[PDB]
């Protein structure tokens, strides 16, 4: 529900990228094929991290405490 | 279970050093035997990890909705030009002598998920615990410490088996046995035993 | 994202299953292949609203 | 209630050694060594040294079940050189291999 | 029915199952956690009582402990709750309830549990976490799989029920299942897949992997086979390796069709002696097949030898597949672009010879051949063109596959799927239909409301023609999902129907048993049959053989048993025995040969009664074709070499033995009659397959082969006599449940209801005149 | 249809020939209209098979149509299996049907009957007819928790005497 | 040639459970009728605020992730906002027997 | 082959 | 000397060399241990003081011990079952704590930059949190809205992979051989030509084509192995490479060292 | 230890049925007009094409069996030195096919070899496991 | 009753049901310290020790087997023959 | 939770079967297993 650190199958470092990749996307109006390759996410293991990632945890923080 | 209908359970888990790998290094998460397929005939299964592994290699998103025209070889070329074979197999390296593999192994992601049947709620055993009130046999329900049941069935194949004995225990000694007397002229259990 | 549709009775949540029933006010044709003396019949379950 | 505690899993468990070695009464001047805490890592290195050996007949691990971490391995020598001696130049001509490597890598990264 | 004829019990666990390919085929993976739980009251004699010591001192918790003690007085004590008392001293006759440790049988059983297969005692062996983990083998006859699957446990309680555990219900005693006279555990998946690759005939390993395949096979003795091949490069046959695992002395030979001792194709088989020496091990061989070799290593050895060929077998060919990999994906479903022309033409066709029985039948030309108005006939023969297209597109779609195709090597190999299967993957998927007719008219007149009314064509009452890889459009996929819940619906009814019938067939004949004396009775003791299934035999021990008698043209009957000696049109060449010079023109013996010869032809005239079609392979008791090889092995038959046998010694030799093949041993006449029939078939059986000219042309068999092939076919015989005790009963019914579990005029079990259920009216009274 | 028969060399050689069918059945009249052979007619109802060529002839038929419904989709069950089961639906001559109504209604002890089918009522009729039921049943036994005769059960184990010598 | 109407998409004939599955059309009828009946007891994230319910019996998947191969219709089933499984990275093998 | 989730990118460049 | 190394990149944190007149079993073996066996540092044990944010303890628990520490010099540490501490002290773990609080009235990200460490070093170079971003914003490790707090105290210690995946100094390890097939140690799967649907690798160049038409070389062995190594950063890749030599030869000494006990 | 049967044969044809390291060998002997050839070989060891003659030769042992199979050591006078291809099969069947033409067949661990010939050349390989060496 | 000794019709063989009640029973009383009439050469369990004992016909029990009227042939294990 | 929301049950012809007339109103693919396949149908 947010941003997993390391990459499941590969271990490389991955939860400090989803800012980055979301302004890549927003800003700069990249393709995330292309975000992607920019963070240096080369193999689709890794890619598959980024690229599919689901940000629940947004939602969550919506709900005053 | 992917969603195909294909349910398993883990068999083992092996550290990522021991996994099969690819040359650039990439380990699967899961193995699942190719006996798997052919019978099944679950062919979205395999289209599905071919499809996913181009749209993780391109980022875009898979569109796997029925009734298109998306075909298998139009998923073929795409893998090709992102510089895999295009069918997805990979060459692979055992993990454990780092050999090249003889066979080559399909390959890519695919949804997976996580049923509700966790090992943890179902590992059961029993010996002696408490029993009914009614009836005095053992209680049922792993929740309540229960007893497992020696049906109708597995009674009729112990005695194909021919062990009268064990058939005997397993319904007397590991159930409830109980000792009553009787008169010897009227066979009924109404002896008033003041056994001390 | 809770879609509602649902009833909260005694805190639980329930739903209503949809009963499938056959239509009212509809003439039907049996043959009946048993020996019985009856080798058709036309129902109508009629049904006032 | 299953599985051990893991400081031991590689630091061999204590009371017990990290080699046992028995003879293979089934081949004349053999032996087979019971590698605890180890796994194909060091099995697959030591055996495949072993045969490089000119002496040694037979060399194999194996590692009866992946749940526990613990390999054997069987050496058969030529008559006249102990097995418990192959061993050691094995395990010998292993750590110089080694150390030319590490040397000949610390050499070219310094040419980075 | 909830409470006494079953109940739940106490020492019993039940978890999640999973395979493992290295435990043996009789032990089962318990979880410590439940190892430490279950428990198993030991008796302290003098030859236990310091390791019994030393369980009570591990107290409950740690694994190799106990949690009770138990005073001869009756009395028991709980080990925790006790370190108060802290030591505690034990005596002789105290009970100690250990928990479960390795080898320790339990009864291990998968419900629902239905034929005597489903109750196997393992061994244990406690591992950690927490599933049962059992061999691959043993998992079908369980009819188990792991997709969470669960398995129950059952501990015996005492030192004899243990016993009756290990000696009556372990696993290797039930290889050979009773219910078709076939073994019921095979080598049966990966390691059928792997097998078939290793013994490949251009499969060759080196000498470093090889050797680690030798040290895997637990057994092996430390002899690293010659290389079948040196110079260059010592290379391994896969044959070889594999052949190390199977223990020495067994002989086997299939001859598949085309087979030649020179094996062209390399199929059949040839084992000698424990060694491969042809053919490609697949499923025929090596699965729960009829004369395979777990069927032979089984009979040759027994059990517990037949045992450690599985785990000997799967040790190595695990092991190799493991560093030689197999997959399988879509490629292997596609075929090229040729091929798909011509199943796209061959479906093409179809649908013309459709058309047209279309047209004729529109313009009334037709012929409904009498017993079938014109729609029927209509019907059935578009079924039937639509059936052979998709069949005929099966089959080039399979011929197209090269031997690299994956799942044409897992055909082969037998060890899953099936022609149908590639054919609707990769060719076409063919007709869909609900009670074996096609789609019905749901709408008025039509199947869907995307087709005009009145439209037979083939796409418009349900023939899906596009394959699983090409996909299926909207119709075609609602005609299927059609078609697939009527398979659903029957799957569910016909394991209810399955399920009461099994439990009324078991109840029916609950109570038979083969008495001593060979009847078969039941409780009151009435006769229902007066042998057991009227030879006396135990099914287990039965095989089909031949008899040789009962076919081929009297020419040839005569060439192969007639001997004259006095005359030469059938004379026997004295070359094959010492004393035939001598022999020529006797007259007391040429006697014998016609009385022998006599009694063959008395033989062909029975059989010829008893199974009026001529059929000749049958199920019997001692196999005999194996024990003349066993025998021509161990003595190393030097052929080209006469024989030291005299007629009269093979002529007697033959008729002396048949006296002592005693299913019946009274003394009486009747009973004395009784042993006369039970015997009749078999020894013609013996007879024909030990006449001398087979003797001494054929197998040559010296005086010292005779009587050890004599001496034997009498040790097996007596050793396949039912045993009295024996449910046969229950035996009996459930192995029919069993097949009634696997699955114009009414089959299956609807019929099987009406049978048993007799029924005054059947749905199909049919009657057949000749 | 083909039908192996010998041929005047002696072997068996396949040979057609012609054989009506039928829907529906009437066995005694059909099968004495000449031309036929009334000899090898058969009949899928086998009860009437039972009634007009009596109880033996029932028992063969009944074990052909059981084992066309084994072996029809492909099973291969031993024969003494099927056998034994055709021979217990035929020992009091008539066939009996393996239902509440057939077998259950045998003089089999009521505990044995009683487990199968309609508890209470054979339980009523054994107490009503005051019932003698030996306890020979291996369901007798169970219910009593009593070592079946049955297998390991079906001797005693005495303790020689002689044999104590040494 | 009278056509009267036209299917809007002839995948609505699907309902919730198997517009879940990809390529349907590739796959054994009953197949389909399994995964329609597994996917309820998969696991994922139920609704957006289990944090503040007291439902029993709750299941959350820590890092729920989107199928990376969808179908149009799981957009309107809000399947990628409240996904219940992950991609693993799968090899067909028979790697060690196990 | 995909699914093109940014043509609210030409449909809001176009109107 | 034996094998013999020649480097082709070497980036911040990958190096791409060729591994040459080595043996198989050697490089094989060398890889497994980068992968499993070399030690670092890692967060492993949490004491949450306070948490109020909407993810639960575990799951931040779990977070923090694959944020990847500083650990070059790990050796100056010791295994905490080697301590006599009462379970820890600083000769072996670093403690290190994390405040945060949620203060503007957006979200608010804590990182893996917020962590301060609290224990004595030592001087020894340990316990940072690895930035390798360019924003210097680490790891992102929860977000806070306005009024939740976070506090908690994390104890990092010395561990190696085969004992938990965090305590792991490399990711993807690629590794390949032989590029053109000449040993035939795979066999290809085609449907018309191999040729054309395998593509050839990147390696396929820094070794001459298999000259169609020529005996196959039957006892050529397996050498020249061309792996790249890519550090997750704990320790600089260099290091992960010698430090996996180092840990293969200690244990292949300890074999050596424990013969000598007969 | 010595050669039991020798001969030069030149090889009529050759087959890759399905297998793509070993072929089945057509062959015939250049001096006797009688004695055949069948054999399967490892081609990827030892090319063959149409036409090339072979020396063929038995040599029930190298020396110039029950025994650990032992890796050559050095510099070793075993025999063989003198050829390209050595199997060591297994007989397994002795056909007398007609008058004095004979038939045998090995087995190299599954390469199978059909001989034949006069019972004259052939009568002195007996049921034994033999070596097996070709060259040229 | 008691068929005689010269009259025993039934089989000279040990069914596997006897083999297998004889063991429980030997093994149950050895189990119970009955004496032991063979060398335990190093055996400790008592199912073994069984199994040794049947093996020398050293178990001094003996068979008896009903026939389905009532009447019982006796045969001594020491007597009858194991496969 | 949706696909309960839109589940329809039937009371106990040949009511299991899908029936041509289902077509886009009741989906083909989804119904459960054992006592209720075909029963219970799912828009
Ligand atoms: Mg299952
Ligand atoms: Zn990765
Ligand atoms: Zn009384
Ligand atoms: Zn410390």
């Amino acid at each position: 529900m947010i941003v997993p650190v390391r990459c499941f199958s590969c271990g490389k470092v991955v939860g400090d990228k989803w800012e980055s990749y979301l302004n890549l996307l927003q800003e700069d109006e990249l393709d995330e094929g292309t975000a992607l390759s920019r963070l240096g996410l080369k193999r689709y293991c890794c890619r598959r991290m980024i690229l599919t990632h689901v940000d629940l945890i947004e939602k969550f923080l919506r709900y005053n405490p | 279970a992917s969603r195909h209908g294909q349910k398993g359970t883990i068999g083992i888990t092996y550290r990522r050093e021991d996994m099969p790998f690819t040359a650039e290094g990439i380990v699967p998460d899961l193995i699942i035997n190719p006996h798997a397929i052919p019978s099944r005939m679950t062919v979205a299964h395999l289209i599905e990890c071919l499809l996913s592994k181009v749209a993780a290699l391109s980022g875009n998103e898979g569109d796997a909705s029925p009734f298109t025209d998306i075909t298998v070889e139009g998923i073929s070329k795409l893998l090709r030009e992102h510089g895999y074979q295009s069918r997805g197999f990979e060459v692979m390296y055992n993990g454990h002598t780092g050999k090249k593999l003889m066979a080559q192994i399909f390959f890519g992601p695919t949804y997976y998920q996580r049923l509700r049947h966790m090992v943890d709620d179902k590992i059961h055993a029993r010996a002696r615990g408490p029993m009914q009130v009614l009836t005095r046999q053992p209680v049922e329900g792993r929740s309540r410490d229960g007893g497992l049941r020696f049906g109708e069935m597995e009674r009729d194949c112990m005695i194909a088996h021919g062990a009268a004995s064990f058939l005997k225990e397993r319904l007397m000694e590991a159930s409830d046995a109980f000792r009553v007397h009787i008169c010897g002229i009227c066979g009924l259990m109404t002896v008033i035993a003041k056994l001390n | 994202f809770d879609m509602g549709g649902y009833f909260i009775i005694n805190g639980s949540e329930k739903v209503l299953i949809a009963q499938e029933r056959s239509a009212g006010n509809i003439v039907q044709v049996f043959k009946k292949a048993a020996p019985s003396p009856i080798s058709h019949v036309a129902e109508i379950r009629s049904a006032l609203e | 209630m299953n599985a051990p505690d893991r400081f031991e899993l590689f630091l061999l468990g204590e009371g017990e050694s990290k080699l046992k070695i028995d003879p293979d009464t089934k081949a004349p001047n053999a032996v087979v060594i019971t590698f605890e805490k180890e796994d194909h890592t060091l099995g697959n290195l030591i055996r495949a040294e072993l045969l490089n050996d000119r002496k040694v007949l037979f060399a194999a691990y194996k590692v009866e079940h992946p749940f526990f971490a613990r390999f054997k391995l069987r050496i058969q020598t030529t008559e006249g050189y102990d097995p418990k001696d192959a061993l050691k130049n094995a395990c010998n001509s292993i750590i110089n291999k080694l150390g030319a490597l590490k040397t000949n890598f610390e050499t070219e990264w310094n040419l980075q | 029915r909830g409470n006494l004829m079953g109940k739940r019990v106490d020492f019993s666990a039940r978890t999640v199952i999973s395979g493992d390919p290295n435990l043996e085929l009789d032990q089962v993976g318990v979880p410590k956690s439940i190892a430490k739980t279950l428990t198993y009251p030991e008796v302290v004699t003098p030859y236990n009582i310091d390791r019994l010591t030393q369980l009570v001192r591990n107290g409950p918790n740690e694994h190799p402990g106990a949690k009770y003690v138990i005073r001869d007085s009756g009395d028991r004590i709980d080990l925790r709750y006790s370190k108060r008392a802290g030591d505690i001293q034990l005596q002789y006759g105290w009970k100690v309830e250990r928990h479960i440790m390795d080898n320790d049988p339990v009864l291990f059983n998968r419900q629902p549990s239905l034929h005597k297969m489903s109750m196997m005692a393992h061994r244990v062996k406690v591992i950690p976490y927490s599933t049962f983990r059992l061999n691959l083998s043993v998992t079908s006859p369980y009819n188990a799989d792991f997709d969470g699957d669960e398995m129950n446990l059952h501990v015996p309680q005492s030192e004899e029920t243990r016993a009756e555990l290990s000696q009556l219900c372990a696993v290797p005693l039930q290889i050979v299942s009773p219910q078709s006279n076939k073994p019921c555990m095979g080598i049966v998946q990966d390691t059928l897949c792997g097998i078939r690759k290793l013994t490949l005939r251009d499969t060759f390993i080196e000498l470093d992997q090889v050797l680690n395949m030798l040290y895997w096979v637990p057994d092996w003795d430390g002899v690293i086979p010659t290389p079948a091949i040196i110079k260059p490069k010592p290379l391994w046959s896969g044959k070889q390796i594999l052949s190390v695992a199977i223990p020495n002395g067994i002989h086997l030979q299939r001859f598949d069709e085309g087979t030649t001792l020179l094996s062209p194709k390399d199929n059949g088989m040839l084992i000698i002696d424990g060694q491969i020496i042809f053919g490609v091990v697949e499923k025929k061989t090596v699965g729960s097949s009829n004369g395979g070799l777990i069927h032979v290593v089984t009979r040759e050895k027994g059990p517990q030898v037949c045992a450690k060929l599985f785990g000997n077998i799967q040790k190595v060919v695990n092991f190799w597949l493991l560093h030689n990999g197999f997959s399988t994906g879509i490629g292997d479903t596609i075929a090229d672009g040729p091929t798909m022309r011509e199943i796209t033409e061959t479906i093409a066709e179809a649908k013309k010879k459709v058309l047209d029985v279309t047209k004729e039948a529109q313009a009334n030309l037709l012929t409904a051949k009498h017993g079938m108005t014109l729609r029927e006939s209509f019907e059935d023969n578009v079924v039937r063109f639509l059936n052979e297209a998709r069949d005929k597109a099966g089959r080039l779609a399979e011929v197209n596959l090269k031997d690299l195709n994956n799942v044409k090597q897992m055909v082969m190999a037998g060890s899953k799927g099936s022609f149908i299967n590639i054919a609707q993957m990769s060719a076409c998927v063919g007709q869909q239909s609900v009670e074996g007719k096609r789609i019905a008219f749901g709408f008025v007149d039509r199947t869907l409301p995307h087709f005009s009314k009145d439209d037979y064509s083939p796409e418009s009452k349900g023939f899906v023609e596009n394959s699983y890889l090409r996909g299926l459009t909207p119709q075609e996929f609602f005609f299927h999902a059609m078609g697939g819940r009527e398979g659903l619906i029957d799957t569910a009814v016909k394991t209810a129907e399955t399920g009461y019938i099994q439990r009324r067939l078991v109840k029916a004949l609950e109570d038979i048993m083969v008495h001593y004396d060979n009847t078969t009775r039941n409780s009151l003791g009435n006769v229902i049959q007066f042998i057991y299934g009227e030879d006396g035999m135990d099914a287990a021990h039965i095989e089909k053989q031949s008899l040789d008698t009962i076919g081929g043209s009297d020419a040839a009957f005569e060439k192969r048993y007639r001997v004259d000696l006095l005359n030469t049109d059938h004379t026997l060449d004295p070359s094959l025995l010492e004393s035939g010079s001598e022999i020529l023109g006797d007259l007391k013996l040429q006697v014998l040969l016609d009385e022998e010869y006599k009694q063959l032809v008395k033989d062909r005239k029975f059989l010829r009664e008893v199974f009026v079609d001529g059929e000749a392979n049958w199920p019997l008791p001692v196999n005999i074709r194996r024990i003349i090889q066993n025998a021509q092995q161990t003595f190393h038959i030097d052929h080209t070499k006469p024989s030291d046998l005299t007629i009269k010694d093979i002529v007697l030799g033959v008729k002396d033995l048949q006296e002592n093949l005693l299913v019946l041993r009274g003394k009486n006449e009747i009973i004395q009659n009784a042993q006369r029939d039970a015997v009749t078939l078999f020894c013609c059986l013996l007879r024909s397959r030990l006449a001398t000219r087979r003797v001494l042309q054929e197998y040559r068999l010296t005086k010292q082969a005779f009587d050890w092939v004599l001496s034997n076919i009498e040790a097996q015989f007596l050793r396949s006599v039912v045993h009295p005790g024996e449910m046969v009963g229950v035996l009996a019914a459930q192995s029919i449940g069993e097949p009634a579990t696997q699955m114009k005029v009414t089959s299956g079990v609807p019929r099987l209801k009406e049978i048993l259920n007799v029924a005054k009216n059947m749905k199909t009274p049919s009657l057949t005149v000749y | 249809y083909d039908r192996k028969v010998p041929s005047p060399t002696g072997e068996y050689v396949k040979e057609p020939e012609w054989v009506l069918e039928t829907d529906g059945v009437n066995l005694s009249e059909v099968m004495t209209v000449p031309g036929i052979d009334p000899t090898r007619i058969y009949t899928n109802s086998f009860i009437d098979i039972m009634e007009v060529l009596g109880i033996e002839a029932g028992r063969a038929a009944l074990y052909k149509e059981v084992y066309n419904v084994i072996a029809s989709d492909g099973s291969y069950v031993n024969y003494r299996h099927m056998a034994l089961l055709v021979d217990v639906m035929t020992t009091q001559g008539g066939l009996t049907s393996v239902t509440r109504h057939g077998f259950n209604r045998s003089n089999t002890g009521a505990l044995m009957r009683c487990s199968f089918e309609e508890t209470v009522e054979i339980l009523f009729e054994a107490g009503a007819s005051a019932e003698l039921d030996d306890c020979r049943g291996v369901s007798e036994n169970v219910i009593l928790g009593q070592m079946a005769p049955i297998g390991t059960g079906a001797f005693d184990v005495m303790i020689d005497e002689e044999s104590l010598v040494k | 040639t009278t056509f009267t109407h036209c299917e809007i998409h002839p995948s609505m004939i699907l309902g919730v459970a198997a517009s879940i599955i990809p390529f349907p059309d590739h796959n054994q009828s009953p197949r389909n009728t399994y995964q329609s009946a597994m996917g309820k007891q998969a696991m994922g994230v139920f609704l957006t605020n289990y944090n503040v319910r007291m439902d029993t019996m709750a299941n959350i998947l820590y890092y729920p992730q989107k199928p990376l191969g969808t179908t149009r219709a799981m957009e309107y089933l809000k399947f990628r906002e409240l996904p219940a499984g992950q991609n693993a990275i799968v090899a067909i093998a028979c790697y060690s027997g196990y | 082959f995909i699914k093109r989730d940014r043509m609210r990118r030409n449909f809001l460049r176009m109107r | 000397e034996g094998p013999q190394v020649k480097i082709r990149e070497a980036s911040k944190d990958n190096v791409d060399f060729i591994l040459s007149n080595v043996d198989l079993a050697m490089a094989n073996s060398l890889r497994r241990v980068m992968i499993a066996e070399i030690p670092t540092l890692a967060i492993d044990s949490v004491e949450v003081e306070t948490n109020t944010t909407v993810l639960a303890d575990e799951f931040i628990a779990h977070r923090l011990g694959l944020i990847p520490l500083q650990s070059m010099d790990i050796e100056q540490l010791e295994y905490s079952r080697d301590c006599f501490c009462e379970d820890h002290c600083d000769k072996c773990s670093v403690v290190l704590t994390l405040q945060a609080f949620g203060e503007s009235e957006s979200t608010t990200n804590v990182y893996s930059k917020d962590l301060v460490i609290v224990s004595n070093l030592m001087g020894r170079n340990i316990g940072h949190p690895i930035i390798q971003d360019k924003e210097g914003n680490g790891v992102l490790i929860c977000k806070l809205r306005k009024g939740q707090e976070l506090k908690l105290t994390c104890v990092a210690k010395k561990g190696i992979a085969k004992e938990h995946a965090k305590w792991g100094p490399a990711a993807a390890i690629e590794f390949e051989y032989d590029p053109w097939n000449k040993l035939k140690h795979t066999d290809y799967w085609y449907e018309q030509d191999s040729a054309k649907e395998w593509p050839q690798s990147k390696n396929c160049e820094y070794e001459d084509p298999p000259n169609e038409g020529d005996p196959f070389d039957y006892k050529a062995q397996a050498d020249t192995f061309y792996m790249n190594v890519e550090s997750v950063g704990s320790i600089p890749v260099d290091q992960v490479v010698v430090r996996g030599i180092d840990t293969l030869q200690k244990k292949v000494a300890s074999i050596l060292l424990a013969l000598t006990q007969m | 230890s010595n050669t039991l049967f020798d001969d030069i044969f030149q090889v009529s044809e050759v087959d890759p049925g399905r297998y793509n390291k070993v072929c089945r060998i057509e062959a015939a002997s250049t001096t006797q007009d009688q004695c055949k050839l069948t054999l399967d070989i490892n081609v990827e060891l030892f090319p063959v094409a149409a036409q090339d003659s072979l020396t063929v030769t038995i040599a029930s042992s190298l020396n110039l069996a029950t025994r650990s199979w032992r890796p050559p050591q050095a510099g070793d006078r075993s025999l063989a030195d003198d050829y390209d291809y050595v199997m060591y099969g297994t007989a397994y069947k002795f056909e007398e096919v007609s008058k004095d033409l004979i038939a045998v067949y090995y087995s190299f661990g599954g390469l199978l070899m059909r001989l034949e010939g006069n019972y004259r050349n052939l009568n002195n390989l007996k049921q034994e496991n033999a070596y097996l060496l070709i060259r040229r | 009753k008691a068929i005689p000794k010269d009259q025993r019709a039934t089989t000279p063989y040990m069914t596997k049901y006897e083999r297998a009640r004889i063991l429980g029973t030997r093994a149950l009383q050895i189990s119970m310290n009955a004496p032991v009439f063979v060398d335990l050469e190093g055996e400790t369990d008592p199912l073994r020790i069984a199994m040794k004992e049947l093996a020398e016909k050293k178990i001094p029990l003996v068979i008896r087997r009903y026939l389905p009227d009532g009447s019982f042939e006796d045969w001594s294990v020491e007597e009858l023959i194991v496969d | 939770t949706l696909s309960h929301l839109r589940r329809t049950n039937t009371p106990i012809a040949k009511p299991r079967q899908l029936h041509n007339t289902h077509w886009g109103l009741v989906c083909p693919a989804e119904t459960p297993e054992g006592q209720a396949c075909g029963l219970v149908k799912n828009l």
